[PDB]
């Protein structure tokens, strides 16, 4: 939330579900990245 | 360097040898005698231009009254029809049968849409459209992403049925309607009658962008004038998707203003300002909406919201009534996604009274707060509306027109007036015509008054086109002067009629295309802006006519006589002529009506032929048979009558004319006798010119082609080998060099085109030509303009024999007004004839400029075509200038100085000739050279329009309009 939370404002149309806006939405999308299952897309969220 | 005398010897030798030439060669002398020859075969009438311009406003004013009575016949037909409508659910059942527009007219589609039957039309071709039109019923269009097949197209389809027998009716009752349509509310569009749409759905590769409820004549009819003031929230939270959306749903919603609204754009971020250089509201123009639109796509997200701040900014900004307004709707547009507080102070401070509505839009998706906006909106006698994405921006960027046309439908009977658009292009490709619109109300148990919630609303608009080819037929041209024409103005400054508007889009700005940004199967939009062009960007500007603009912009009828610059056809001249300016209102609208009339203009001639023989004779002189002994002769392709119509190919057209003359009598039971008798008069006229007087010498040295322009439409080029060289309009009211004659008093030279196709330099020669002037009974008249083509060869000879042949110490130049040349010294400027003396020698030229030998001014060309660079071809604003003599001196002399030079000049103006010669130190003397003087159409951005703001045009509003009903629910968002 403190590094990724606020900042995937993409001027781009496509929705990006897993990201760190609030602390239910950064808990799942830690918890998907843990699973590691799609863990890349979210870390190509967090670089872009 | 020679003396002033010799020089005057010289230049005194050459004017008389060309003008003597000219005189002896065109044959002046002898038209103007063989005209007062007769002076029995016509007689002279005078040309009242009080009159002339009162019957034209009543014809005007005449069709204008029979469009709008088909007007409120459909209106109250349609109140009465759906007032009686029963809105089943179950159309399985019962089909709906209707023809549907934009379909594949194979009659083997088997379409088979649940609820609806389709109709397969015959599609006859008609005039006055053209197109294949069927008046057998209306066709129906529904924009794509509407889905037709629902419950409440199918309601509509059911009710609207009835339509067709009044389009019918008015058809019949005066068979010169175009185009009368149904726009409803729900996005369908019904018109008479019925006919294909230009752009199927998907047949071909593209596509159709098409709503009725964005169209002007809808939005003018559906409500009243508006002074909008967008605000745009640029706070930190609305970066991303949402600002993207924002700035694309703010220039929608600019799309939907018109010229009678008044609107600004605000952004609020912690602190309110301005968007743009406007800083108040402006009359939404292309060029204000242009500046606007700019401005906003440009915004970027940074800092804290503030309700407050942009609330006070926008009421404050509402409240101004310093300038120019509509004075009607203040109506107020936030653009946000959430928040959490509501400004409740602000609105009872500046909103107590409820005067100014607040419509709201949450766009984009987030987990923001949207109850305090819902509240702004539906507390503030407003709306709220959700964008969430790019399709939803033009259903709900036009919305708004809803809640605004609330106190026009409780206003009842006093709001059903019929307005008249501005001049547009017509979606079916018919030209430039104006609508009439009349909106409908709905009416459900109106003798019990039950329900009166969806009753607030409108059901559609009223619409019925008129072409302006209609309007010109109301005011004819052929009695008058090539220069006189009518023209008319709105109250607001733009131009229902003029020569010089015409039907390409109005050019804003410059134009930029990235092409590596543009995919090939796209089908981007077009253009749907109205063609308005001012009456002081028709014309060159003046003071004067800043003047009459503005007293018959007001409803008052004068007269005025004074000295103008008149700009030639082609822009390359100008010059200076007597005018006489008569307008009058048109009671009917508020449209005012003038009529340009110069003097020599005020009497034309008036064929009297009577005999049958004389009759034949003269028509048979226009024969292709005896070109050898008559001239190649050419005809204007003007409407004579309704049998032969003009085909712009004059062999044919001649050939079809004197078919037609010598079929049938030239009793005329329905063709028009007056055209027709003053062009056999004038083609009798100049075959007797041509026989007695040029066929006497067949051959002369210097000239190398002779012609003779009259009225009526009669042209004769004597050699039939130089009649292939004649590129002039067979219509002689559009012949620049015959318009330049008249109003010059002596010889008037035309330079040839420079980089043109064609033999136009050698193989045709200079064009020289004088007007012909007759006196009747003490009446000045300029009934034709004769004059010849002279061989440059001849004239090179003719000038050599100081100024000799490729010399290199002296340069000796002809040059007519307007920076041309005509004629040079060292066969190096000869070969690029007839180029800007600017392009060629852009110092002596510039200092010519400065001495006041030559004066200048530009103007701006509002609807040109431009090549679009990079930051086919698209519509831009070109600045044009045209040079012109101003000093009444005839010799200047001088000496200018470019880097420790001196060059010697002495130019020399040609009495009783727009000519003139100078004679100045070779170039390479001194080799010096800043940049060239060009004259011609230069791509322009100009002029600055948040400049244009501050010290507006005169303009007159709308005076009627309503709003702030107290009957009005508003409880809805
Ligand atoms: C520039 O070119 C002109 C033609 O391109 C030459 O014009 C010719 O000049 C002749 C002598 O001045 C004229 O002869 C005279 O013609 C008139 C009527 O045409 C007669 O009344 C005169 O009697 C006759 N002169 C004599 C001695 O008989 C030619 O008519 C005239 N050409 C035309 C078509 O009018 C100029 O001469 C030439 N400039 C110079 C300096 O030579
Ligand atoms: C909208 O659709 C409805 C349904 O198709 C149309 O109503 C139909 O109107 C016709 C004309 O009156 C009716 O025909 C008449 O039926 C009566 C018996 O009901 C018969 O006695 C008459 O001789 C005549 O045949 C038809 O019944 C009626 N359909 C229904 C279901 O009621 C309506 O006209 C359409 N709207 C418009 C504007 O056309
Ligand atoms: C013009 O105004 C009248 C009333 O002022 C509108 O009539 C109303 O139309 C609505 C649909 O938009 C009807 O609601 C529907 O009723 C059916 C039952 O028949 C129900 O099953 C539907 O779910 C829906 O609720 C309403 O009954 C009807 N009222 C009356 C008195 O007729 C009319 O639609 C307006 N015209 C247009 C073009 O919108
Ligand atoms: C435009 O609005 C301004 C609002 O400030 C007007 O200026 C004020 O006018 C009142 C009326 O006399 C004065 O008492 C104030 O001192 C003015 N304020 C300023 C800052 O000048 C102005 O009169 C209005 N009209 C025009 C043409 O500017
Ligand atoms: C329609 O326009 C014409 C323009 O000529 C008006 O005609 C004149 O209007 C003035 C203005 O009051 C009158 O003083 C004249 O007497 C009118 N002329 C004639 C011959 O009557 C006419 O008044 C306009 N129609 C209406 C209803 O105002
Ligand atoms: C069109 O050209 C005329 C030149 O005749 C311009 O009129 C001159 O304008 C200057 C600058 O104001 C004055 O000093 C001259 O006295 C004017 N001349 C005359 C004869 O009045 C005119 O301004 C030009 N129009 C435009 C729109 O540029
Ligand atoms: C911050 C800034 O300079 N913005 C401007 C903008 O106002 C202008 O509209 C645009 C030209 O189209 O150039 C940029
Ligand atoms: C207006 O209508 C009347 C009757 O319908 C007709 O006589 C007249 O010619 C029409 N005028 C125009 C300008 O169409
Ligand atoms: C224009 O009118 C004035 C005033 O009558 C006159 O002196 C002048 O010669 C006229 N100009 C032309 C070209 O007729
Ligand atoms: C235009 O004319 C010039 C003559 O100065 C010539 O060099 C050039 O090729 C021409 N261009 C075109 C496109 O005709
Ligand atoms: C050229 O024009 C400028 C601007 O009017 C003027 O100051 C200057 O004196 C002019 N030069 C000459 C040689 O006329
Ligand atoms: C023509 O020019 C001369 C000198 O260049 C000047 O004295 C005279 O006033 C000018 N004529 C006008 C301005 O009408
Ligand atoms: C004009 O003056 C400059 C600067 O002194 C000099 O370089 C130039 O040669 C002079 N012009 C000529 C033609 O000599
Ligand atoms: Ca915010």
């Amino acid at each position: 939330m403190q590094l990724f939370g606020g900042r995937y404002d993409f001027e781009d149309t496509e929705v990006r579900r897993s990201n760190f806006d609030n602390f239910p939405q950064a808990l799942i999308s830690v918890f998907q990245v843990l699973t590691g299952e799609d863990w890349n897309s979210v870390m190509y969220n967090g670089i872009m | 360097f020679p003396s002033a005398v010799t020089i005057k010897s010289w230049v005194d030798k050459m004017q008389e040898d060309l003008v003597t030439l000219a005189k002896t060669a065109s044959g002046v002398h002898q038209l103007v005698d063989i005209y007062e020859k007769y002076q029995d075969l016509y007689t002279v009438e005078p040309n009242n231009a009080r009159q002339l311009v009162e019957i034209a406003a009543r014809d005007i004013e005449k069709l204008l009254s029979n469009r709008s009575k088909a007007l409120v016949r459909l209106a109250l037909e349609a109140e009465k029809v759906q007032a009686a409508h029963q809105w089943r659910e179950d159309f399985a059942s019962n089909e709906v049968v209707y023809y549907n527009a934009k379909d594949d007219l194979d009659p083997e589609k088997n379409d088979s849409e649940p609820g609806s039957q389709r109709i397969k039309p015959v599609f006859i071709d008609d005039a006055n459209f053209r197109r294949q039109v069927s008046y057998q019923h209306a066709a129906v269009h529904i924009p794509t992403d509407i889905y037709e097949g629902s419950t409440i197209v199918l309601n509509e389809l059911n009710w609207t049925s009835a339509l067709d027998d009044v389009f019918k009716k008015n058809r019949e009752e005066d068979p010169s309607l175009l185009w009368q349509v149904f726009g409803s509310a729900t996005g369908l569009a019904r018109y008479y009658p019925a006919s294909p749409w230009v752009d199927n759905s998907r047949t071909p590769n593209k596509i159709d962008l098409y709503d009725v409820r964005r169209r002007p004549w809808y939005i003018q009819g559906a409500a009243s004038p508006k002074d909008m003031l967008i605000l745009v929230d640029v706070s930190g939270s609305v970066s991303g998707l949402t600002l993207k959306l924002i700035r694309t749903s703010v220039s929608e919603m600019l799309e939907t203003l018109s010229d009678d609204d008044f609107v600004n754009v605000a952004s609020f971020n912690s602190n309110a300002q301005d968007v743009s250089c406007f800083q108040h509201l402006v009359q939404a123009n292309v060029r204000n909406k242009k500046v606007l639109k700019d401005a906003v796509n440009n915004i970027t997200a940074k800092g804290i919201t503030d309700y407050k701040k942009g609330f006070s900014f926008a009421f404050e900004q509402l409240l101004n009534y310093n300038v120019s307004r509509a004075n009607c709707n203040k109506i107020i547009m936030l653009f946000t996604d959430g928040g959490e507080e509501r400004a409740q102070e602000i609105f009872a401070k500046y909103n107590k009274d409820k005067k100014v509505r607040v419509f709201t839009f949450s766009v984009g998706q987030h987990n923001y707060d949207r109850g305090p906006i819902q509240w702004m909106a539906c507390e503030n006698k407003g709306y709220y509306y959700e964008i969430p994405s790019i399709g939803a921006i033009r259903i709900n960027t036009q919305e708004y027109l809803d809640v605004l046309g609330r106190p026009m439908v409780l206003a009842g009977d006093k709001a059903k007036q019929v307005q008249w658009t501005n001049v547009y292009l017509d979606a079916l490709e018919l030209g430039l015509v104006i609508t009439g619109t009349l909106p409908v109300f709905n009416i459900t148990g109106q003798f019990e008054n039950k329900t009166n919630l969806k009753n607030q609303l409108i059901l559609g608009v009223m619409g019925v086109d008129v072409s302006l080819e209609d309007i010109k037929r109301l005011t004819p041209r052929f009695t008058l002067c090539p220069n006189g024409y009518y023209f008319a103005i709105d109250p607001n400054g733009y131009v229902l009629l003029h020569p010089n508007l015409q039907p390409k889009p109005i050019g804003v700005g410059i134009p930029t295309i990235n092409l590596r940004k543009r995919r090939p199967n796209v089908q981007n939009p077009k253009s749907q802006e109205p063609v308005t062009l001012d009456f002081l960007d028709a014309e060159l500007e003046n003071d004067i006519k800043v003047e009459i603009r503005n007293k018959m912009i007001d409803g008052e009828s004068g007269e005025k006589t004074f000295r103008t610059l008149v700009k030639s056809q082609d822009e390359r001249y100008i010059d200076k002529g007597n005018r006489t300016y008569t307008w009058t209102p048109v009671n009917g609208t508020d449209y005012s009506l003038a009529l340009v009339l110069p003097t020599y203009s005020f009497y034309y001639i008036k064929a009297k032929i009577e005999e049958t023989i004389t009759q034949a004779r003269y028509s048979e002189t226009l024969k292709p048979d005896n070109f050898e002994e008559s001239g190649y002769t050419f005809l204007a392709p003007r409407d004579y009558c309704s049998d032969l119509k003009p085909s712009d190919n004059n062999t044919e057209f001649l050939l079809n004319f004197n078919e037609f003359i010598d079929r049938k009598t030239p009793n005329n039971p329905s063709c028009n006798t007056d055209l027709i008798n003053r062009v056999l008069l004038d083609a009798g006229f100049t075959n007797e010119l041509v026989q007695n007087y040029w066929s006497k010498q067949k051959n002369i040295k210097g000239v190398k082609a002779r012609f003779v322009v009259t009225d009526g439409g009669i042209t004769r080029v004597y050699p039939k080998e130089a009649g292939e060289n004649w590129q002039e309009n067979p219509e002689t009211y559009e012949d620049s060099f015959y318009k330049r004659s008249l109003d010059n008093d002596n010889y008037v030279f035309t330079a040839p085109y420079f980089n043109k196709s064609g033999p136009g330099a050698y193989e045709s020669g200079i064009m020289v030509s004088k007007a012909v002037e007759i006196y009747i009974q003490g009446k000045l008249l300029k009934p034709a303009v004769v004059g010849i083509k002279i061989d440059v060869n001849s004239w090179i000879e003719n000038f050599t024999k100081d100024c000799k042949r490729n010399s290199d110490v002296m340069d000796c130049v002809i040059l007519d007004d307007g920076g041309f040349l005509l004629m040079a010294n060292h066969d190096d400027y000869t070969n690029q004839i007839g180029r800007f003396f600017g392009e060629i020698d852009p110092s002596l030229m510039r200092h010519l400029v400065n001495i006041s030998v030559y004066a200048f001014n530009k103007s701006y060309d509002y609807q040109s075509v431009c090549e679009p660079g990079a930051a086919s071809k698209q519509s831009c604003i070109t600045e044009q200038t045209q040079y012109f003599f101003d000093n009444d001196s005839k010799s200047f002399s001088g000496v200018l100085d470019c880097g420790n030079c001196s060059r010697i000049f002495h130019v020399e103006k040609l009495m009783n000739t727009n000519l003139i010669f100078i004679m100045v130190e070779s170039k390479g003397t001194c080799p010096c050279d800043t940049r060239l003087l060009i004259q011609a159409e230069q791509t322009s951005d100009g002029p600055d329009p948040c400049d244009m703001v501050k010290q507006p045009r005169y303009r007159k509003g709308p005076d009627v309009c309503f709003d702030n009903n107290v009957l009005e629910d508003y409880t809805d968002c």
